[PDB]
RNA sequence: UAGAGGACAGGGCCUUGACCUAUUCUCAAACUCCCAAUAGGUAAAAAGGGCGAAAUAACUCAAUUUGU
RNA sequence: GCAGAUGUCCAAAGACAAGCUCAAAGAGAACAGAAAUCUCUUGUAGACUAAAAGGGGAAAAGCUUGUUUGAUUUCUAUUU
RNA sequence: GACUCGUUCAUACUACAGUGGCCACACCAGAUCCCAUCAGAACUCUGAAGUUAAGCACUGUAAGGCUUGGCUAGUACUGAGGUGGGAGACCGCUCGGGAACACCAGGUGAUGAGUCAU
């Protein structure tokens, strides 16, 4: 038989029953498809920083542990 | 002053309204009148015409001299012989309406209009 | 009918002021000044070449929101103190103006010693993009003359070679840069009809430079350029219209 | 039955009266940085990089910048939850948002106020005031303009 | 929907009109110069901001010291 | 529910660049007329843009010309 | 007085007038050369005899347009309340928001960087 085609009735209170949830808004976002030749260079920057920090820490550890 | 009316352009037109042979002959006679090449009309090819300037235009107008109504309100005129003569004459400084860089319009004081066109024709 | 109707004026939308005046293209302009948004603080310098019917102007411009900033400028009338007193609209004059603009820009930036350019005429250098400005880019154009001048001055201005005189003819380019094409015109006019020669190159003779001095004067000009670069308000309007009506009542 | 990309955008995506034509050359000179707020206003003269109908007039942060485009994070309401959407548009359709300009001006002004307040060790209230009830005012008025009002008759 | 004024066509200086100009009565869900109310979006600081120095990069720039 | 449209078409009607400006009206020119071609003036688009309708477009996105095949291979972040 | 590159994109536009020019723009003189066409008209190239006639600048008009303010008008419309009125169509009241056309008046620009001339 003929059926009710459509209605948005009660949909808003259904939505608000568990509230309108907001996005989590994390601090960091994946850089997978973003600005190549920039984030690759950023990887190089981080590697250089880590290498310098690690070599300095290793020097300190060796000179303090004899 | 540099307000004298010179002949800016003289156009000879031959409107046959059909295909070649006669069109080629019309182009040839236009060549003989003016060694410069003619162009043909629409190809919806029906007519041939040419544009001349300077001393050649003046002497061809003199040859065609052989009515004080067929002057246009924009200061141009023409007649017929078969061939149509039409001369568009203007004062100096018409470049400003034709060049690309600072294209603008001349004032109606600088325009030629029909009274000065007729007076120029009578004087010449 | 009238096409200047009140509704026509109501609905009319005006072009930009510069487009109305015919000065700028506003499509070439934004294609020239648009820089990749990744590149922050990328200047994108523009080598503007304009040619009046008396002398040519070359400048270096950087686009800014409040208006362009001009970092260097050179006019062909500056060639008087460099020894070119006549023919300041020439291909050679445009080359010299471009050379002067490039050299003076580099001097302002303190980079002359690091970017010597070229000698005589046959780290990465500064980059600038040529702005033509409404002129049609035919082969053998003074805009490309000035571009070659700046290139020899030491600026890196990208360019092809089809638009130099001859579609490549380095010898023809050299002679046009040195003004030989004007010397040949002087020679042929003098040899054919001296009267037209002296009525055409009138100021050349008054300057006492001949067809054989043009090349040398341009060479030494290049080298010395290189080595040293009222209103009426409503009250008056009402008074004037009142008095005009009073006068008109009797006069007409 | 008809749900194309630009369905229902007859007026939204039309240029204003006497405001037709491409964007100004100065629009290409505006500076965009990562994480700053931006308004998505569709410019119908530029067809590529055109945002979807929904995002016209929305605001979001930059998460990606390309040579002529920008990626902006926009919250869109989908029934029972808000969800983030990464819309990629050309720089003609994006504009530096002023949603936080008052915040930045307040930041700089409050900074230079707090500096001198701490210098003079004066305790100052820095938060915005949401001004409400006005104090009593002992106002003078000559009786030449205290005019009496009566409701008007019908005509 | 009506007249009012004014230099192409028709007949007998005249008329019929057309046309133009300034008006005039009345309208639009698939008309708009203008444009609400309501409704909607973003922002209102600490895992952050501001201000500097030093490091890193294969990125960017004319710049191994421009910028990011 | 209303007015329609689709199962196509295009080596150019795709790409780039350059130059140009369109519809229409008025005036003028042997044949030549309400219309055939040419000239001038005005011309915010009243044209054109494959098709339905709606947006967009004037040194263009329209017209003409030149050179072309980016109507190519691969992969992301994504919008409806 | 000026020019180049811009910004705003009509207070900047349009029509008709008046005034202005030394380097300044420009009109202008030519076509050997690069280049270009039917046409050196345009484009391009080479010039400097002439001219502010025009472009350009400034101003004017009970100018059109544009723009700002007032006024239309707390009108039209509208959010919330009503066991409000009215047979209904519609119309008040309470707590709030608030136009438009038209008409009237003023105005017709301002400005960034650089440069030339005196």
């Amino acid at each position: 038989a003929k059926s009710k085609n459509h209605t948005n009735h009660n949909q808003n209170r259904k939505a608000h029953k568990n509230g309108i949830k907001k996005p989590k808004k994390h601090k960091f976002m994946s850089r997978k498809g973003l600005d190549p030749n920039f984030f690759r260079n950023q990887k190089y920057c981080l590697k250089g920083i880590q290498k310098k920090k690690k070599e300095l820490k290793l020097k300190a550890k060796q000179e303090k542990n004899n | 002053v540099m307000r004298e009316i010179k002949v800016n352009k003289l156009v000879l037109n031959i409107c046959v309204g059909e295909s070649g042979d006669r069109l080629t002959r019309a182009a040839r006679v236009l060549e003989q009148l003016t060694e410069q090449k003619p162009i043909f009309g629409k190809c919806r090819k029906i007519s041939c015409f040419v544009t001349v300037r300077g001393k050649k235009a003046l002497e061809i107008l003199e040859k065609g001299l052989k009515r004080r109504k067929n002057f246009s309100d924009t200061g141009n005129f023409g007649f017929g012989i078969g061939m149509d003569f039409y001369v568009h004459l203007s004062r100096s400084g018409y470049r400003v309406t034709r060049r690309t860089r600072r294209r603008s319009k001349i004032s109606k004081t600088h325009k030629v209009t029909k009274e000065d066109a007729m007076k120029w024709f009578q004087t010449k | 009918k009238v096409v200047k109707n009140k509704a026509y004026f109501k609905r009319y939308q005006v072009k930009y002021r510069r487009r109305r005046e015919g000065k700028t293209d506003y499509r070439a302009r934004k294609a020239l000044i648009l820089q990749d948004k990744n590149k922050y603080n990328a200047q994108k310098l523009r080598f503007v070449v304009r040619k009046t019917n008396s002398q040519v102007i070359c400048q270096i411009a950087c686009a800014h929101i409040e208006g362009d900033k001009i970092l260097a400028e050179a006019k062909s009338k500056e060639l008087i103190r460099y020894g070119i007193p006549v023919g300041l609209k020439n291909y050679a004059a445009a080359y010299a103006t471009g050379l002067l603009c490039a050299r003076r820009f580099l001097k302002s930036l303190n980079l002359d010693t690091q970017f010597l350019g070229v000698e005589k005429v046959t780290r990465k250098p500064i980059k600038a993009f040529l702005d033509v400005g409404i002129t049609r880019t035919t082969t053998g154009n003074r805009v490309f003359a000035a571009l070659k001048g700046a290139c020899d001055g030491g600026l890196n201005i990208p360019h092809g070679n089809n638009r130099f005189p001859g579609s490549f003819n380095p010898e023809q380019l050299r002679k046009n840069i040195l003004g030989i094409h004007v010397a040949e015109y002087m020679k042929t006019l003098q040899e054919e009809d001296n009267d037209k020669y002296k009525t055409h190159f009138n100021d050349y003779l008054k300057n006492n430079i001949g067809a054989d001095d043009i090349e040398q004067m341009y060479l030494n000009a290049h080298e010395k350029i290189r080595q040293n670069p009222k209103k009426l308000n409503a009250k008056l309007r009402k008074k004037r219209v009142k008095e005009k009506l009073a006068l008109y009542v009797e006069k007409l | 039955k008809s749900r194309g990309k630009r369905s229902g955008t007859r007026y939204k995506f039309s240029k204003k009266f006497r405001k037709h034509g491409e964007c100004t050359a100065n629009k290409y000179l505006e500076k965009l940085n990562y994480g700053d707020y931006v308004d998505i206003v569709c410019d119908s003269t530029q067809q590529k990089g055109m945002p979807f109908n929904y995002y016209h007039g929305k605001t979001g942060k930059i998460f990606h910048i390309t040579k002529r485009g920008v990626g902006v994070l926009v919250n869109k309401r989908v029934k029972h939850r808000i969800e983030q959407k990464k819309v990629c548009v050309r720089i003609e359709h994006v504009r530096k948002s002023r949603c936080n300009e008052d915040f930045l001006l307040r930041k700089i002004k409050n900074a230079e106020l707090i500096k001198e307040a701490k210098l003079k060790n004066e305790h100052i209230n820095i938060k915005r005031k949401t001004e409400g009830p006005k104090p009593a005012a002992m106002i003078k008025v000559p009786p030449s303009k205290i005019i009496t009002i009566e409701p008007l008759p019908f005509y």
